[PDB]
């Protein structure tokens, strides 16, 4: 009915005419664009990620954009535009390797956790001949919409999910949820869902988790010391997203110094520790982090800062602005029984 | 007799001192080799440990500092 | 349509051979799946006082070869493994190996030989293990030592409503003084130390005696480890009677911080060392595949014991004066 309210629409994605003509057909492996490949990547997402993202509306045939032009809209509100080279499919592969069997590569590095080397589409057969993996143009926009789900978290985890979820694991273990929602009001258990994935922590095992507040928020009643508990319960998970299957991991460290003076930053006057910390410091550490930093490729994930304890999350806060793509841990979150091998030094 | 007391309790504050700068090094020196996460709580809790008996130190001599500026206004 | 999905708790993943091989039925013709992981529940059950979950078996991983496996804690891999192939893991003298390598986890023995030898070792009075068995020893081990992620609070609530059923007013008494979230945590205290939670009513005698008065956790948890006397004794001594420095107790004086709601070890870092040093020139190494001996602490710094020297020998029982039977007889 016209006279109503209508509720905002989450997620939706424009195309302009020939990438809509394009989703008409099937792939190579036959899979639908809306049917098949959207759901996969929200259940891959779940499974990666302890998120319920919603539905994808797609609106075809945008009258502001070319034809090899897509834009994702937040809430409403377009976010971020793309393009995609004309019969080129994207694949991570190295300048060495784009020379190394003579194909094109063109250089467009479209949003900053995806691969930025395009290869002309009639060059597929030559790629599977290599063993290298190349992905559709259909493939190259889901995964910018995976980057999207993981950058924004933030937006999608509201109450009435964390309700929802809540509710589904009233089914199995109702009196842990009792507990923990004697301990920990609703509004700040969603409060510290947000600040664990903030950091690209996932929430699927809840079941850890919700161990951990009954725990802890018998004595704790803050959110963001809480969350600190959290992620120094959830080593395991840490540890296996980090160290990615070794008998080691390889990070960062800081100088005992800067250690040693974000001790400044004590706020006490105030409710929350919010920053006190000379101005300057801002560039004067990040210099030496910008002359520290491996890049990583485009595929994988960055390396790793390891911190004091109690400076862990004022490190993620302040270098989040420049670097989204820095996961920062302390001590405490990784196992003891691994061998952290010493490899940045930065003062 | 208070320069003597002075004396005593700076030794007694300057060999927690050298304790205490021997296990901040160990500290770094750990770091710089490798060791595990066991080691480096162990120590991190070691060193919130011994603080309190720096401060101790530290309090018994600013006391003495007391007194003995008490005896130098004598 | 989605919704949520549960953690699975224990995932098993196998190569193809492995794959191939649990299709079929073993020597005495009893099931891997069907058998042989529901009798290893049921010991592990009957040995000490878990409930632990059904196991989920995903064959032919992508990511291992076919005599390889892998365990997952919460969907998230605990520790990988290998089996040589037509190898069986027998316990050898090391000098057998010529009158006739690899130690996969810190508590399986080191020897595999080529499975082709059966006769010889049952002749020769030799205990062999199938691989499909070592895969049991190593998830037994696993869930020795990964209790603790096990043993919550809805599982707690569990095995209180089956008590209910046949003590009921017990039940009621017990949790008017104590709530869940605490049974849990003494429950947990006990399963650090391997204490067997089997016998309940033991432990709940023992809690409706003493948290009339005691609201602390940390005593209720001694008490019963105090009224478990028989159980320890029977453990520890193997049906014996006889299988520590008096300055290291006048020192363990020192750790009396209580300020806060728990205690502190205020110790002298040092003695981490004074004990370590003298402790590993002291130890008895036990016979792979036995019990390591025991060691005896005065009453109330047990637990200060225990929390110390578990880190380099997790594998040695700390207790006390008091939780021996009162009849059983270096620094």
């Amino acid at each position: 009915n016209p006279d109503d309210y209508s509720l905002t629409l989450p997620v939706i994605l424009e195309l302009g005419k020939d990438l809509s003509k394009l989703i008409q057909h099937k792939t190579k492996s036959g899979q639908s664009f809306v049917d098949d490949m959207i759901p996969k990547m929200r259940q891959a997402l779940y499974q990666d990620i302890g998120i319920r993202y919603p539905g994808i509306h797609v609106r075809t045939d945008s009258p502001s954009l070319e034809g090899y032009d897509y834009m994702i809209l937040l809430n409403e509100v377009p976010y971020v535009r793309g393009k995609i080279p004309p019969h080129h499919v994207l694949t991570n592969e190295v300048e060495d390797n784009l020379s190394r069997y003579n194909l094109p590569f063109i250089t467009y590095k479209n949003a900053a956790g995806l691969p930025s080397a395009w290869v002309s589409e009639d060059a597929k057969a030559i790629l599977e001949k290599a063993a290298i993996k190349y992905w559709t143009p259909l493939e190259v926009i889901i995964l910018h919409l995976s980057y999207f789900f993981h950058k924004s978290s933030q937006e999608f985890l509201g109450i009435q999910e964390v309700r929802s979820m809540i509710e589904f694991m009233e089914r199995s273990f109702p009196d842990l949820v009792k507990e923990v929602t004697r301990l920990i009001p609703l509004q700040k258990l969603t409060e510290i869902f947000k600040r664990l994935v903030q950091e690209q922590i996932s929430i699927k095992d809840l079941r850890t988790i919700l161990e951990s507040l009954s725990e802890w928020a018998q004595t704790e009643k803050d959110t963001v010391l809480l969350t600190e508990y959290v992620r120094s319960s959830l080593k395991l998970y840490i540890s296996f997203k980090f160290s990615q299957g070794q008998s080691a991991i390889s990070v960062y460290l800081l100088d005992p110094e800067i250690e040693e003076m974000i001790r400044g930053a004590i706020k006490q006057t105030s409710a929350g520790s919010y920053l006190a910390l000379d101005p300057d410091s801002v560039n004067l550490i990040l210099k030496s982090m910008r002359n520290t930093i491996t890049p990583t490729p485009a595929g994988g994930q960055p390396p790793v800062l390891l911190t004091a304890i109690d400076v862990r999350r004022y490190v993620r806060k302040l270098i989040e602005t420049e670097f989204p793509d820095i996961a920062v841990i302390s001590y405490q979150e990784i196992l003891p029984e691994i061998r952290i091998q010493p490899l940045g030094r930065i003062q | 007799i208070e320069q003597e007391k002075l004396r005593e309790k700076e030794a007694e504050r300057d060999k927690v001192k050298n304790h205490y700068m021997q296990k901040i090094q160990q500290l770094r020196d750990l770091l710089d080799e490798g060791t595990t996460s066991d080691a480096v709580l162990q120590i991190k809790s070691y060193i919130k440990v011994v603080a309190v008996q720096l401060s101790e130190e530290e309090e018994k001599v600013n006391k003495q500092k007391e007194v003995v500026l008490a005896a130098s206004k004598e």
